[PDB]
């Protein structure tokens, strides 16, 4: 099984061809080399903003696989299939959908964790550092997985702190706290 | 025909049993309304009309029970057979 | 001992509406700044309960 | 003073820790958010927003865990945080709640601060099994003289009381509570029955009326009233006799008694079918929801006379329902009816003809029978239900010149029919049903005038109290009549009548 | 171990996705072992790629998604014996009657197929009764399914009690009353009276066995009770041999349970809010319900009236298959007759003169006629007056008063109720009493004589009694 | 997107390895959501229209529905014998 | 919608002094009157009736409000509220209007009702 499950609304069948790429294992680099094929996708976007655009039948298919000649090859046979599939299916808005979605397969098998601790207002980078390192020093980080937090701002995220990793927070705003304190005072 | 029934401000009910009793066309007034009403009405025409509504008022109760074909009470009949007329 | 509940839920709403003022003198203050250190510290000891 | 120590409490909560599961909305519209998270999560769990609003989690679905909000959306919006509280909804239980009006969380709405609750039990638990119930051997009075002894009622018993809409259905209801404050006073805690309303979509206003009255009566001190009023939200009003029960569950395991009154499930139908069609959940017969069938019936399983090794206790319950018009067709009304154990259907012509209560006891019957009827009650009130009977068929000989005999019936019929009148928000004692059923019963209230009835009634019993008010402690006490009793009541009635 | 992890718990419904390998088959029995109770789930759908969707037998309140889940590989199955009989048992198969592990000795699986075109009897035999009105105008058929008609306790427990001592006796039958949409505390009742009436006799013997299926069960156990006790049935016919008497209570709430079922499931309710698959459900439980060559399963079921819409489709499917209806009134309970079963309202599709016996029908036509001009005289008799209408007007309604009292039999299971001895009066002495009555050979015996009385014989003793 | 078996992520695995259905499964098919008395096949793209197939599990279904990329056989046979 | 403890409940008598309406179906200030009726029974006109008696008598200020009603109605009632001075544009009114209209669409229709609650 893919290593996270991510209910795969249509880009989870290319998660269940990642699978494909541990079983073939040489798929696994090919989610690299796919990262890289996406990267040529960030570089389409002129042309991606026309592959939006609809109604390319055996055409478009045709169109898609020259594109695929001005690649390399990132992501090979396994990334061709999803070309024709895709191409199949007619859908160049979930084309980056499926990019982003094997990236976090990828990444999972990996074992790179995304956290984040939003807040009012930007955090320091010694503060960054020392709860990367509380959370490797905890059982959520625990070690053998990275982690990227990202302090994110949102004053609308009241003062005092949230910190967020898995289905896991830490929810130390003001809001919170202010709430409790009037309730208990109406009481 | 309820939602245009409360947007307008009259229904002309018509009745397919008295068109057939011989009014052509036939208006059953019983669920016809002008809530507007008589200031759209010509003054001679208002007055004339005044107790038209009232005769034929007890005229609809009067003949409902008079079909039986008893001989009833002769106020009820002067309804009766003034409401036929 | 109806106006006794009464002038107890009087002097609830006025301490009430006082506490309002508070919270809006805190959220100015550089109180506002000094305690997110607070708040990193204080989770900083939590987490590392775990 | 309270308040210095309110927020010194206050600040002695401030203790926080990691929480094991969040979920973030990923879209809220039409109460039913789509949550993304909450992996672990238990199965109908209570669930706290970042707006602090409850829900349940009906559908766990793989992709999105559908939480039902149990209040508004206005404080709802996207990405919010929901805190996992890891608890299956529950509500506090325990004898705090006796004289105390709570809303249906459990949160007071009298606001008498925190309840005395020695256990928070879940809102649905399964019902009694075969063995852990036994059969009904006390009755329960309503203080209305028809009402126990025409219909007579237990403790244990499911019976409707299906009738019209408003026509002081809350208040034929009522009258049971106060009759049952006399009981309550007494000692014997199957004698305490610590009763419920549940007022299920009923305005503020009504409850304030209710609760006004439940003072004067000084009712409130065993009371409860778990209130889902007319604004509050049809999930809250779905759970709220669901809850309720739980509540008393802990009353009835405990070996006491207690009467739950669910007011109405009418609406209670209404609520449910709302949520189930905002689930998408299918309609079913008359556009209601077909396992409403389903959920009645668990409901109604909650009241019952528990077996001795599972303590003599008991829950007895009356649902009440609201008839369209006296349509008992209603698939609300068929199903509730075979579930439950006889039906009370008052009678709204009478009800409009004046006769308060107003119940016809051609359309009221009682399958808990005369085990649940008083043994005294019983004997002078085998001829009160035929006498009516006759007072019913014959009524129609009188709408023509006819026989004496048919006459003779009609002066007992009627006398009968003017003494079972009593103006709503007085009850009696049973000491004092038994005499006034034994008069008319003797048929001597017949040269009483119709006028002088009323009269006859309150004399007759101060009367008895003058002259023996020990023959009222000993029908009370003996619960039967004996031959001297019913010896030295012919005599007084007649001493009574005479004048 | 065939296992998988919860993937869904979507109402009652619960997707479960089992480690790629293990290909459920449908109607497969899950257990999940969970700490409070054991949950059953019942494989309704293989929904691919080694998920399925499944019903529930007991509430999924709390389940977490990813609970391991073991599958037994087919439905349930419930142990079979005489040891059963006597026990109180739930759709599970386990002990509710609170005696302790019933003693379980061959188990067989809930689900199970009706016997073949070959193994059903081409000839419909009839169950012979001891009740007398049973007997003549509405005789059980053996296999057959008696729908019983009438409402709560107009008489239906007592009924339902004469017919457990009588199965004993007519065959050495056994029983197993199934209740569907049971009151629990009506229940208690039922297992109180039955255990008094000796029918059930926990220290003694037990004829009965007992399912019952409460209303507070989800709707998934409401329609695999009734399933349970069949296959309970089927080991005492096929392989006991037995002819056994099968009680179900309400047949409304089979479908009711069927219909919620069948919407959360997805299956579109056809109408009057009814199960699409409302036909099947009947047929396979209804064909079940047969003579084999070894023995046969005779069923009485209640049916509960919808809503008086008899045109419903399902009463009407129900009805199909019926082969006798037995219409009790309250009212022929109040003219003091117990049995308090209507005969003009008594029926049976078997009543036909090959089936019944040539004179077992023409005394019944007989009967019906007399009775019925007894009913139609009796309406002018009182009007326009006994003498001031024909001799023989009221020579019928004699005749006929003297059958009416004669069909009140003080029966063995309400011999308590009524005082007087129980009455058991095999069929064949019913058609020979019949005879005499008919042949008013004893139209000089009161009608007080043929009150409360079993066969003709006994009723030359009673007028005796009444003179002497 | 609609049920076609790129959303079958097993059938779509196989083909975003490079394998198909390669004829094979244009005249035999494999059986996927089978219950409701109703099953869905992959592939049978030989198929005649009312076509009767056999089932391996002695089951026989008139094929109704020729849907792009699957088939949905009618069962003429119980849910139980298949899989 | 206020609380349960916000609730202080009792009920004063209102006088239409309208005989009937007074002895058959006293109206209580405070109360939730409910007008039942047909199309045009004079439903409008009972209304001004009340606005007529009831209001001028009582000190109080009340707020008319229509949902969906006709802009001929709305004109007359306009009008006929200036005519009995009840609205004066000059001068004060013991009466608010908030007109709401048909063809508006049913979502504004929805909410005028909110809108003359909250004054």
């Amino acid at each position: 099984p893919p290593p996270v499950r991510l209910f795969g609304v249509e880009g989870t069948y290319a998660t269940a061809l990642y699978q494909a790429a541990a079983k073939n294992s040489s798929i696994d680099a090919a989610f690299q080399s796919l990262q890289k094929v996406e990267s040529t996708v960030k570089k389409n976007p002129k042309l991606g903003h026309l592959l939006l655009n609809p109604a390319l039948s055996l055409k478009d298919r045709n169109s898609v696989i020259d594109a695929i000649v001005e690649t390399h090859k990132n992501l090979d046979g396994y990334v061709v299939n999803l070309l024709k599939v895709l191409s199949e299916n007619n859908r160049l808005g979930c084309f980056e959908k499926i990019a982003s979605d094997f990236g976090v397969l990828n990444d999972a098998h990996n074992g790179l964790l995304k956290g984040t601790v939003t807040s009012a207002e930007p955090l320091d980078p010694k503060s960054f550092k020392r709860i990367e390192k509380a959370l490797s020093a905890s059982k959520l980080v625990g070690q053998g997985k990275s982690l990227k937090l990202e302090n994110v701002v949102k004053p609308e995220i009241k003062g005092g702190l949230i910190v967020e990793l898995g289905d896991k927070t830490v929810d130390l705003s003001i809001s919170t706290k202010i709430q409790k304190l009037n309730k208990v005072l109406e009481d | 025909p309820t939602n245009v029934i409360s947007i307008t401000d009259g229904q002309i009910f018509l009745e397919a049993e008295l068109f057939y009793k011989g009014i052509r066309p036939a208006i059953n007034v019983g669920l016809s309304v002008s809530r507007v009403g008589s200031a759209a009405q010509v003054k001679a025409l208002k007055q004339v009309a005044g107790s038209l509504k009232l005769f034929l008022a007890q005229y609809r109760e009067v003949a409902a029970f008079a079909q039986f074909g008893s001989d009833l009470d002769a106020s009820t009949k002067q309804t009766l057979v003034r409401g036929e007329r | 001992v109806r106006y006794e509940a009464s002038l107890r839920q009087l002097e609830q709403r006025q301490l009430a509406k006082s506490v309002i003022s508070r919270v809006q003198s805190e959220l100015g203050n550089p109180k506002f700044q000094e305690k997110v250190l607070q708040q990193s510290i204080s989770e900083i000891e939590q987490l590392l309960s775990k | 003073e309270v308040s210095s120590i309110l927020e010194e409490r206050i600040k002695g909560v401030s203790d926080e820790a990691n929480l094991n599961e969040t979920g973030r909305v990923l879209a809220v519209g039409d109460g039913i958010a789509r949550v993304f998270g909450l992996n672990n999560i238990q199965a109908e769990e209570l669930v706290e927003f970042s707006s602090g609003v409850k829900g349940m989690a009906l559908n766990l679905e793989p992709g999105q865990v559908g939480i039902v909000l149990f209040g508004s959306d206005r404080l709802v919006k996207e990405g919010e945080l929901v805190k996992r509280t890891g608890n299956i909804v529950d509500v506090p239980v325990g004898p705090g709640l006796l004289g105390r009006v709570v809303d249906a969380l459990g949160n007071p709405i009298d606001g008498k601060g925190p309840i005395d609750a020695a256990g928070r039990s879940r809102a649905q638990v399964k019902a009694p099994g075969i063995l852990p119930r036994r059969s009904v051997h006390e009755p329960v009075q309503t203080g209305l003289k028809a009402v126990d002894a025409l219909v007579p009622i237990g403790r244990g018993q499911r019976e409707l009381i299906i009738g019209d809409r408003q026509t002081g259905k809350t208040a034929v209801a009522l009258d049971t509570i106060l009759n049952q404050k006399r009981w309550n006073n007494g000692s014997d805690e199957s004698k305490k029955l610590y009763c419920v309303y549940v007022a299920v979509g009923q305005k503020r206003s009504t409850v304030a009326q209710l609760v006004q009255t439940l003072e004067q009566h000084d009712a409130m001190k065993y009371s409860i009233i778990v209130a889902a009023t007319a604004s509050e939200a049809a999930p809250l009003q779905y759970l709220a006799p669901f809850t309720a029960a739980s509540i008393g569950e802990w009353f009835r395991d405990n070996g006491k008694h207690a009467l739950i009154v669910y007011d109405d499930l009418s609406k209670q139908a209404v609520a449910y079918r709302q949520l189930s069609l905002l689930l998408r959940r299918p309609p079913g017969r008359e556009a209601y929801p077909g396992d409403v069938f389903y959920l009645h019936s668990r409901l109604l399983e909650r009241a019952a006379k528990l077996s001795e090794k599972e303590g003599s206790g008991s829950l007895t319950a009356l649902p009440v329902i609201e008839t369209q018009g006296g349509d008992v067709s209603a698939y609300i009304p068929t199903n509730v009816i075979s579930i439950t154990d006889g039906q009370i259907f008052l009678e709204a012509e009478l009800f409009y003809k004046g006769i308060r209560p107003a119940i016809n006891v051609g359309l009221s019957v009682s399958r808990v029978g005369s085990a649940a009827q008083v043994k005294a009650l019983k004997q002078v009130a085998g001829s009160l239900k035929l006498f009516l009977a006759q007072y019913r068929e014959v009524a129609a000989f009188a709408q023509s010149d006819l026989d004496a005999s048919t006459k003779q019936t009609l002066v007992r019929g009627e006398r009968l029919t003017q003494l079972l009148k009593q103006n709503q928000y007085s009850p009696l004692a049973t000491e004092e049903q038994v005499p006034l059923i034994y008069a008319g019963v003797n048929g001597h209230l017949d040269g009483i005038e119709l006028s002088r009835i009323g009269e006859f009634e309150s004399s007759f019993l101060s009367y008895l109290k003058s002259n023996h008010n020990e023959l009222l402690t000993e029908i009370r006490e003996k619960g039967e009549l004996s031959k001297e009793l019913l010896a030295s009541l012919k005599s007084a009635t007649e001493s009574f009548v005479a004048t | 171990p065939i296992t998988g992890k919860v993937t869904a718990v979507i109402g009652a419904i619960v997707d479960v996705h089992f480690e790629q390998s293990e290909l459920p088959a449908i109607l497969n029995a899950l257990e999940i072992k969970t700490p409070q109770g054991k949950l059953v789930l019942e494989v309704a759908q293989h929904l691919g790629e080694n998920t399925v969707r499944t019903i529930a037998m007991d509430g999924t309140e709390g389940l977490v998604r990813g609970e391991k889940v073991l599958d037994t590989g087919g439905p349930i199955s419930v142990p079979v014996g005489r040891e059963t009989l006597g026990r109180i048992i739930n759709v599970i198969g386990e002990p509710i009657d609170e005696r302790g592990p019933i003693k379980s000795k061959l188990r067989k699986p809930i689900h199970a197929d009706p016997p073949s075109f070959a193994e059903q009897s081409t000839s419909a035999e009839i169950l012979e009764t001891g009740i007398k009105v049973v007997d003549l105008l509405a005789p059980y058929a053996r296999g057959g399914k008696i729908g019983l008609f009438g409402g709560a306790g107009v008489g239906k427990t007592v009924f339902i009690q004469e017919l457990i001592n009588n199965i004993a006796k007519a065959h050495g039958g056994f029983s197993v009353f199934t209740g569907v949409g049971e009151r629990t505390r009506e229940g208690n009742d039922l297992y109180r009276e039955m255990k008094e009436t000796g029918v059930i006799n926990l220290e003694g013997e037990s004829k009965v066995a007992l399912v019952f299926g409460q209303m507070n069960e989800p709707p998934g156990a409401r329609a695999r009770v009734a399933l349970t006790g069949l296959t309970i049935a089927e080991y005492f016919r096929d392989e006991e041999g037995q002819d056994v008497l099968l009680f179900i209570d309400n047949i409304f709430r089979f479908t009711q349970a069927g219909s919620e079922v069948s919407a959360l499931l997805g299956r579109i309710p056809s109408a009057v809010g009814y199960q699409p698959t409302l036909a099947t459900d009947m047929g396979l439980l209804q064909e079940r319900i047969t003579t084999t060559k070894k023995g046969s399963v005779t069923s009485v079921q209640a049916v509960y009236v919808p809503a008086d819409d008899l045109t419903d489709p399902a009463p009407a499917t129900t009805f199909a298959h019926l082969d006798a209806t037995t219409v009790l009134s309250r009212g022929i309970s109040e003219l003091g007759i117990y049995p308090a079963v209507d005969p003009l309202d008594s029926k049976s599709r078997l009543l036909d003169a090959a089936v019944v016996g040539q004179e077992h029908y023409d005394v019944a036509s007989k009967v019906q006629e007399t009775l019925q001009t007894y009913k139609s005289l009796q309406d002018i008799i009182a009007i326009l007056g006994m003498d001031e209408l024909s001799e023989q007007d009221k020579l019928t309604v004699e005749r006929a008063r003297k059958i009416q009292r004669f069909l009140s039999q003080p029966f063995a299971v309400a011999e308590v109720f009524t005082g007087i001895p129980g009455k058991l009066v095999r069929l064949k002495d019913t058609v020979a009493s019949f005879k005499a009555v008919l042949e008013g050979k004893y139209d000089n015996i009161p009608e007080h004589a043929f009150y409360m009385v079993g066969g003709i014989e006994d009723v030359v003793a009673k007028a005796e009694k009444l003179a002497a | 997107t609609k049920a076609q078996p790129t959303e079958v992520s097993s059938i779509l695995e196989e083909r975003i390895k490079g394998v198909s259905d390669e004829a094979n499964l244009n005249e035999t098919g494999r059986v996927l959501a089978v219950g409701d008395g109703i099953a869905r096949v992959f592939g049978l793209n030989n198929i005649q229209a009312e076509e009767l197939v056999e089932f391996s599990s002695g089951v026989k279904g008139m094929a109704l529905n020729l849907e792009p990329g699957q088939v949905g056989i009618v069962l003429f046979g119980s849910d139980r014998l298949v899989k």
